[PDB]
């Protein structure tokens, strides 16, 4: 019929607009969300820096940096999207933490989970494991304090061991506007990577077990900065 | 605890003492819809003659 | 397959029983009402808290109004049918389940309160003598159903491994 | 080593009591169920009988 | 407004206008769903559900339609309830509690009601 | 049900509905793709697709354009094929796999080729 | 402009010289599947190297099948520039 295909291209012409404008500022949005992950970067190069400094010096004995001896849970943080019309974005985070937690259950380890953005804390609404702490609000504009509150959390379920025996985080990396992939990172219980080749104020184990929580929060960060540029 | 497995005691003889009660009445209702199906297959095979 | 929208009957609440009237005398605007905001909702991440009551309630009554070919329910099984999903009696019972729901509740009320039938079909109304029966054994019913229900982050070191 | 024993069994006593009420209501709740299963699975055995009379008739 | 009065007139207009920006985004709605808009676009779209079920009425000859008995509103209080919609003084009220009702007083008893 | 049996009347009443709600889909699909759907809708045409595509098959009248030869499914093997794919046991297979392929056994020898 | 699934010859097959339905007769599917391969990857970031490689084969045959104007090929000569293509030797 003429007057329902003339609503049909009104309709149309309508939403050709409103996607063509949302085109429009996503191209703004991954050039802020580039510019706070540039702006960002400083600090945890120099982070990265320091704690190699403390390490060094350290005795290693910190809790997130030795394996537990039962492997009787692992955490997982899923960070994904608060708005919708994303695309794949939010599929492939998705994707990449059921192969985590495929690979982990065949290890031997059951995930618990930590959601960032409320579209995966949809997707675990629906597929009935559960999600034991959540956040929303903040996955296109996340702010450093979000990400301590977040690292928080993680560290004291990791220390607590109810508790996990180790975690990680799944995320999209940015690593250019034409490519990006969903990635699985390892945040806890950390590496350590020897390799080839300072003053402490108190003493050096007294600083690194105050810089690792911090270490852990800026890896965060910067993860929920790379999704947040990765979404846009 | 001897609170706790005086309760656990009771909810066990409550629940098998209306378990009782349920399953008698189950059995009631299922020799009901019997009669009734008996009574149905008696109207249709006088449809049929 | 009625359109509950477009599908209407302009003699209305002339053309039932006193008892039809009272359990069903708004159902086509409630489910009218129902299509239009499931069509709406469809898309949308949340809802209110009377909304979502509304939006489970309209699938308790399309489920409630499927009915297999050459199954003609009486005018006093009618009722009581929607009976359930008018009041809200269904409102527990998973969408799923509805129509075994209500087959196996008027299969039972049939066997033991065929009084309830009778009271209908001799006097065309639902009493209130009548409502109170019916919704205990309703609320009795409910009771007997069975419904369905890597790369490692590491920490760097200036001097060599020990042995 | 008897306060020890007071503080142990107070502890394992207390534990015990929630594992046992948590029990209590899991037996009354899980008796239920299997009541309801097979009040369902009579009923519905009734009505496959029934049906098959019909057919017969 | 010169013969209706402008209270009524900016009423009328303001109605028209909210439910034609419905009308305009019902397209959008349908496919990209309510929560990518706007907050005054969806504030708006709250206004304007509202507003075309407090359009509908309970009249007297459809008695055999709803059961009710039927309604008459004034038109000061019908002015008075489409100027408090439009300026959102009722978007704390479930939508459905305007449908098929007979003024204010009708929607306050019917609000409490659900 | 009372000619083709209670099982192939649910079975092709269960594949109806999910090609159905596929259709009342294919608005949202030709615009936004699959993902931008909820996920009872999202796993509903993940296995619309694969019954759309193994509703497919390779007909005798077919070998003088593909070359490959014809094959004969029999009616058990259809309804215990489509109530397999309607409960969702085949979902891990790629739509791929289902194109032109006549019955269960020779699904599995394709997607072991795949 | 050959818009191929929707071209086709449902006589033809039978009367194609020997020689080259050995060539093309897997290349029709070959661009078919290939079409909706670059319909899909056209908007994706990155993809499997074999479906990257099943990419290129595609785009190399598209470009070998156009031909100028008034330039009739025999088929001494065409079987040989679509062996070029469906046996790889374009990659």
């Amino acid at each position: 019929t003429l007057r329902e295909l003339r609503g049909r291209i009104r309709s149309a012409g309508s939403i050709k607009k409103i996607t063509k404008a949302q085109e429009l500022i996503a191209t703004s949005r991954i050039a802020k969300a580039q510019a706070r992950v540039e702006a960002a970067r400083p600090y945890a190069a120099e982070i990265t820096n320091m704690l190699t400094e403390l390490a060094g010096a350290s005795a290693l004995d910190h809790p997130l940096l030795v394996e537990r001896k039962q492997p009787k849970r692992a955490g997982v943080l899923v960070v994904s999207s608060d708005r919708g019309l994303c695309g794949a974005y939010n599929a492939n985070v998705l994707r990449r933490a059921e192969e985590l937690f495929s690979l982990l259950r065949d290890e031997g380890k059951d995930p618990v989970l930590y959601v960032v953005g409320r579209k995966a804390l949809g997707y675990f609404s629906f597929r009935q494991r559960t999600v034991v702490e959540s956040w929303t609000g903040f996955s296109e504009r996340p702010t450093y304090e979000n990400a301590r509150e977040i690292a928080d959390t993680l560290v004291n379920a990791f220390m607590a061991g109810l508790g996990v025996d180790e975690l990680h985080i799944v995320f999209t990396e940015f690593r250019s506007m034409l490519s990006q992939t969903a990635v699985a990172r390892r945040a806890a219980p950390m590496e350590v990577e020897y390799v080839g080749e300072y003053s402490f104020e108190p003493d050096p184990e007294t600083l690194f077990d105050a810089l690792l929580p911090r270490y852990i929060a800026t890896r965060v960060y910067a993860a929920l900065l790379e999704a947040a540029a990765s979404e846009s | 605890l001897a609170d706790a497995d005086a309760m656990h005691a009771k909810a066990l003889a409550d629940a098998k003492a209306e378990s009782e009660k349920v399953t008698e009445e189950a059995k009631q209702d299922s020799e009901r819809i019997a009669a009734q199906l008996s009574e149905q297959a008696g109207s249709e095979a006088e449809r049929i003659k | 397959a009625i359109n509950v929208g477009v599908s209407v009957s302009r003699v209305g609440g002339a053309a039932q029983i006193k008892a039809m009237k009272e359990v069903a005398g708004s159902l086509r605007l409630d489910l009218s009402q129902y299509r239009e905001l499931e069509a709406f909702a469809a898309f949308a991440s949340d809802l209110d808290a009377a909304s979502k009551a509304q939006l489970d309630r309209g699938a308790r009554l399309v489920e409630l109004l499927k009915q297999p070919q050459y199954s003609p329910l009486a005018v006093e099984e009618q009722v009581v049918a929607i009976f359930l999903g008018t009041q809200g009696h269904l409102d527990s019972v998973p969408v799923e389940d509805v129509q075994r729901f209500e087959s196996e509740l008027l299969e039972h009320v049939k066997a033991s309160h065929s009084d309830i039938f009778d009271g209908i079909r001799e006097t065309k109304k639902l009493s209130e003598e009548a409502e109170e029966k019916l919704v205990s054994v309703i609320n009795e019913f409910k009771k007997g159903f069975q419904a369905s229900d890597l790369e490692k982050e590491s920490v760097k070191v200036r001097k060599p491994a020990p042995k | 080593a008897e306060r020890e024993a007071m503080l142990a069994k107070t502890a394992a006593d207390n534990r015990k009591s929630a594992e046992q009420v948590a029990a209590a209501q899991a037996d009354y709740e899980k008796e239920m169920a299997e009541a309801r299963a097979q009040a369902s699975a009579l009923r519905d055995e009734a009505r496959a009988a029934g049906r098959s009379v019909v057919d017969e008739k | 407004p010169a013969i209706v009065g402008d209270e009524h007139y900016r009423v009328a207009q303001e109605v028209i206008r909210i439910l034609q920006r419905y009308k305009d985004l019902q397209d959008i709605i349908a496919i990209l769903g309510i929560d990518e808009l706007s907050e005054e676009d969806k504030q708006l779209v709250n206004r304007a559900r509202r507003i075309e079920r407090f359009l509908s009425q309970n009249m007297m000859a459809a008695e055999q339609f709803t059961g009710q008995p039927g309604s008459t509103v004034p038109l000061k209080e019908t002015i008075e309830a489409f100027d408090k919609l439009t300026k959102g003084e009722f978007d704390h009220l479930p939508e459905q509690a305007f449908f098929l009702i007979g003024g204010l007083d009708d929607l306050a008893k019917k609000a409490e009601s659900l």
